[PDB]
């Protein structure tokens, strides 16, 4: 559930964000409210695209849009095979470990009889 | 607020600016501009908002006052009418103050609700999730009709 | 707006600029130019738009007024006719102001709807989706005829 | 705190600043502003907070006092009325002090609880875990309804 | 320590500073500030701690004394009342000293236990391991309840 790979991140100058918070009836407020709904609905389809201003103030740009990813290496322990070992560990005590694939199971039943 | 308090409050905020530098008429001109756009008499909730814009507009008029005159383009002077000699060298100072003032609105009124909604994360609130979902104009990913429409795909965002 | 109000408004916005720096005839010349193009008498909705452009053109004329004279190309002076000596060392000041003014149009009229459509995302609105879909001139990916046309591929964008 | 102690305290903190540099009326003006917003008489717990903000606002008024006068824009002087000649070449000094003061609030009052919550790690406290979990407005990952809602997926964050 | 030794000790530490540069009243003002916050009469273990803060606060008041006067903003002088001419050019020096003093507290009192806990490694001490484990408010990785709580997963950090 928490593997947010490829999530959308948006960067906006704080002048617009701050103006909207203090002026609910200003043009900045309308555009901010539009972004909060448009970005939630941003799927992939027949008309998906992005258009951002290209202004620049420093070495970094004013507006940007990037898709995040894990900056490094992911998980290593492969929890899948941990569970399989423990399941065979439990069923072996009951003689029913063959489901993980005269027998052991038949001989085990004779003990109870 | 009345027409007389605005001048009294603006001058104190601007560090006791004099009358010749900014007339009381010009202050009223910008004050009246925001009164009609924000109908302060009808709704008094915009008193901090109208006050903040009024002070900023006054600073803008102060900057353009240095321009359109000889003060902006000169950076030396020399007088001598005999033995008296004088040599000295606000357009540049008013610039950064406007940038600083735009970043510290609490200096005018603490109740401006400044700096509250910087970071937005979607899908983590029920109020916002249903607002987008129930919007009749919303178009989401579950509406992908393909080559031609089929009755197996919804045409509305809200759940039945 | 009448012909007399525009000069009154422009001079105030430009920090009380004088008549010799900019004549009232030149202001009317730029005011009249945007009147005939935007037929303000026919549609009064363009009052802020025509007013904003008029001020910008006046600043442009101010910059070119420094040019075509000796003010732009000189940066020193020295007068000495005896015991009187004077030495001092707006073309560049009007430059960045024009750049600054084009970035803050609210200083002229707050109702200009500035800074409203910076970010556009396609395919997330039904209104925008159907306008593109129903356009008879639109050509999309579902029209790939390939070698020679076949009746298995649509020739119109809109659904039947 | 009474109205007379604040001037006594602010002047000492500002290195014995004089009356002409900052009047006692201006100090009361900023002191009164934070009194009505923080109702100090009702809750005496805001004495350090209102005191810290009052001093910062006074420094802001000091910076703008250098502006709106000739002190900010000059960096040379030369007087010569005979055999007496004088030549010397606080606006910039007040700048970094305001930046420095905002980083060392303990200089005003050590009980401001400054610098206590720099690093926040989520999910390592039961108090923080249940507050988020029991919030009726919370929307977490276990609510992914998908195509259409099903009764196999919870509609509330809190456990039954 | 009594009210008279603090002035005697501070002046020696500050290199024999004079009375006019820092009054004995101001030293008491900062000394009294930390006495009530650290109740030195009740617990004498804070004598080095109170002394260190007192000296630092005095340096802070010295820096702001250069500010709010003409000493900080001037960097030239020239006097001539005839044949006598003088030209010379502590705000900058007091700055780095405060930074240096904050990095060498042993100069005031060697028993301040400075620079002892820079590097922390977790899980390598039984005293620290059990302190976190036995904390009733701790929430660790073994509490992952999942979709709905089950009795197979502990609800408390400490072992039974």
């Amino acid at each position: 559930t928490k593997d947010m790979g490829g999530v959308i991140e948006l960067k906006i100058p704080s002048q617009i964000l701050n103006k909207a918070a203090m002026d609910p009836s200003s043009p900045e407020a309308d555009m901010v409210r539009g972004l909060m709904s448009d970005a939630a609905n941003a799927h992939s389809g027949e008309q998906s695209f992005f258009m951002l201003p290209s202004d620049t103030k420093d070495n970094a740009p004013q507006y940007s849009m990037t898709l995040k990813g894990i900056d490094g290496m992911g998980k290593q322990y492969s929890t899948a095979q941990l569970i399989s070992d423990r399941k065979k560990s439990i069923l072996d005590r009951l003689g029913a470990g063959f489901i993980n694939v005269q027998t052991i199971h038949t001989q085990f039943v004779q003990r109870v009889n | 607020m009345t027409n007389e308090q605005v001048i009294e409050l603006v001058r104190v905020l601007l560090g006791g600016i004099t009358t010749e530098e900014i007339s009381d008429q010009t202050i009223i001109f910008f004050w009246t501009k925001w009164k009609l756009t924000y109908d302060l008499d009808n709704r008094p909730e915009k008193i901090p908002a109208a006050l903040y814009n009024t002070v900023v507009d006054c600073v803008r008029w102060l900057i353009v006052q240095e321009v359109s005159s000889g003060n902006s383009s000169i950076r030396e002077r020399f007088e001598k009418i005999g033995d008296e000699t004088i040599s000295v060298k606000s357009w540049e100072s008013w610039k950064d103050f406007l940038d600083w003032l735009e970043l510290n609105p609490d200096y005018i009124d603490p109740s401006l609700a400044f700096n509250s909604s910087l970071v937005i994360i979607g899908g983590v609130r029920k109020d916002e999730f249903f607002r987008v979902k129930n919007n009749p104009n919303s178009y989401n990913g579950f509406m992908e009709q393909g080559v031609y429409p089929t009755p197996a795909i919804p045409k509305q965002s809200a759940w039945p």
